[PDB]
């Protein structure tokens, strides 16, 4: 392979292990602090408790902020849009009906790519590394090529399963994934593979596949094998561009010079361990205050045998101020402890967004942390450059315009709801259907205030207004 | 005759990946007791069972509520 | 656990509190409804003449 | 006892009945890998973990503080 691969998958895996393990402890903590079990330890396995933890806060404002951002970048309308850049097929274009039917075969398309995230249940993995972003910002989505029409949803890679090299810039890219498919399950080339490389495999027995790529050391796009034991598969020989590639690496915030990083709640992980001691001590005095015992006085005359041995009423010598109960005098402590915890749970529900579409986006959710934005050049624009470009592979949304790119705006906020077109067209049809009762006024011209609303508003009126040639034309045409 | 994975037979297999399912058995118990503890009651545990109610209560309308 | 509270209940409520329901809908509900078919397919329930496409389910 | 597993080979999922030490020569039903209609079910899903971790598993340490001061 040679070009940043001479070595191996399996040893520049083990390499770059090691600059994952920061990212992997912060992780591990965030979870801990959140629900636990979201980012398990490698060491840890079945027959491990979770113990919840105490301040119970930063578990919903981590499911609150999943929710939230899953219907904000990815909601039941289209959340992409795609371009012509008009003025550019104009040119080439014989009446503004041609750019209507461009128009309309690209909503078509947008229909498709809807259509085929919703079949493979693209959601659910979207919303998996949605969280994981949150708790631990970096996910691996691998997106299978597509095979006839049987369901192939996106692999998800937790960080613990994959690596990934960046430089400053982060122009190289050297991504690692580790997956372990127990022999038997293994695809036929790599089950006929490990066979060769050893002799029987037991059907039970996991086996380490690593799956390696790579910028080409020339003038090349990436690279891609996969290798099980030492020796690579001869069927993985695939080539990828630089732009179209499936596996598609994820991060939430961004810090130059890092790989990938920098969780969402690794900033108010320190809010959280405040509260969570905080609770904990409350509880820890609750349950002090919980335990009952009967301190009677030795100086007194009382004695609790005759209290013990005697039923409902039976008079019983003795007074009742030698019998007292221990009590926690730690009160103002208390006041004091919840007053810091009632402040910090406030700061933090306005960071997560529980003391709250475009007014999910935009306002709130754009607003409590700028990363409906950023994940929308890291996880939808990727994925519909990677869905498009499949899909075009396979005939399902045949593209043949030869006029422009068809360039992919996802950027949510931008193409919502297929943008702010909708809007212009209904305000310029509703003012155009006034006017009306002033038909009869030769001083004014309907068409030159029609035309002027028209730009005023920024609406193309190529094809729906019709020019002075045009409608001279069709007057001839009618006769 | 069985190939792999079955050779040794379905009563086998059960019996070695029981041990494996001890631990979510385990904390099914537990969590049912601490909720509505008649929904996953203990393998011995039979009629003439009486089932404690949770102290706290709010563990059932929970679940109840989480289902429905 | 949602006490103090279709497509609301849903996408929203048992949403932003309850983590993900939509596990139980890839896990649950897709399962259930591509056995359902092929079995009403195989018996003589439901028409068996697609011959267009695959007639995914989501 | 029904078992289903993986074929060795390049194949499907294969079902059969055991009863009592010998299985039963009248189930030999064959399922492919798609449509198997045992369907086991989870509700988090960790990887490694082959299943478990209920809704209420996170939340039992809220249960056992509630219960021990409502006693």
């Amino acid at each position: 392979r040679t070009g940043l691969a001479e070595d191996g998958a399996k040893s520049v895996y083990e390499r770059l292990k090691n600059d994952r393990a920061p990212y992997e402890t912060r992780a591990q903590n965030c979870a801990q602090y959140t629900i636990p079990s979201l980012f398990p330890k490698d060491s840890d396995n079945a027959s491990t408790d979770y113990q919840t933890p105490w301040q119970a806060v930063g578990a919903r404002g981590l499911n609150n902020l999943a929710s939230k951002l899953m219907l904000a970048l990815f909601p039941m309308q289209t959340w992409m849009r795609l371009t012509i850049s008009e003025y550019e097929a104009k040119q080439l274009l014989s009446d503004p009906d041609g750019l209507a039917k461009v128009d309309e075969g690209l909503s078509m398309v947008e229909r498709i790519i809807m259509n085929y995230i919703e079949s493979n249940s693209y959601r659910v993995t979207l919303f998996e590394a949605l969280k994981q972003l949150v708790v631990a910002g970096n996910v691996l989505l691998y997106l299978p090529e597509p095979e006839g029409s049987n369901y192939n949803p996106m692999k998800l890679y937790r960080l613990s399963s994959y690596v990934v090299q960046r430089d400053a810039f982060g122009n190289v890219l050297q991504m690692v994934t580790r997956d372990q498919i127990a022999f038997g399950a293994l695809p036929e080339d790599i089950r006929k593979a490990v066979e060769g490389q050893g002799g029987e495999k037991k059907a039970d027995e996991t086996i380490d596949v690593y799956t390696h790529i790579y910028l080409d050391e020339d003038s090349g796009e990436y690279l891609r094998y996969e290798e099980v034991e030492g020796m690579e598969v001869q069927g993985s020989d695939g080539t990828y561009p630089k732009e179209a590639c499936p596996y598609i690496p994820i991060r939430m915030v961004r810090l130059d010079g890092e790989s990938y990083g920098r969780s969402y709640i690794e900033e108010y992980l320190g809010d959280l361990r405040s509260l969570e001691n905080l609770q904990e001590a409350i509880v820890k005095m609750s349950m002090i205050s919980s335990k009952v015992i009967g301190l009677v006085n030795p100086a007194g005359i009382t004695q609790p045998r005759r209290l013990t041995k005697a039923q409902t009423g039976d008079f019983v010598t003795g007074r009742p101020e030698d019998i007292s109960f221990l009590q926690l005098e730690k009160q103002a402590d208390f006041t004091v402890a919840k007053a810091v915890s009632d402040a910090i749970e406030a700061r933090l529900s306005f960071a997560f967004m529980l003391n709250s579409i475009r007014y999910v986006a935009s306002e709130l959710e754009d607003t409590l942390g700028g990363v409906y934005s950023i994940l929308s050049q890291e996880l939808q624009l990727p994925l519909v450059r990677v869905l498009l470009k499949q899909l075009q592979a396979t005939q399902q949304i045949p593209e043949l315009p030869k006029e422009a790119v068809e360039p992919t705006i996802s950027t949510g906020l931008e193409a919502i709801g297929r943008g702010q077109d909708l809007d212009k067209l209904e305000r310029c049809v509703t003012a155009w259907a006034a006017l009306a009762p002033m038909r009869d006024d030769p001083d004014i011209n309907l068409a030159m205030i029609k035309l002027r609303i028209a730009n005023a508003i920024g609406i193309d009126t190529s094809g729906i207004l019709l020019t002075e040639e045009q409608k001279q034309q069709k007057m001839a045409q009618q006769s | 005759k069985r190939t792999g994975l079955a050779e040794d037979g379905a009563k086998s297999v059960y019996e070695r990946l029981k041990n494996d399912r001890a631990p979510y058995e385990t904390r099914a118990q537990n969590c049912a007791q601490y909720t509505i503890p008649s929904l996953f009651p203990k393998d011995s545990d039979n009629a003439s069972t009486d089932y404690q109610t949770p102290w706290q209560a709010v563990g059932a309308r929970g679940l109840n509520n989480l289902a429905s």
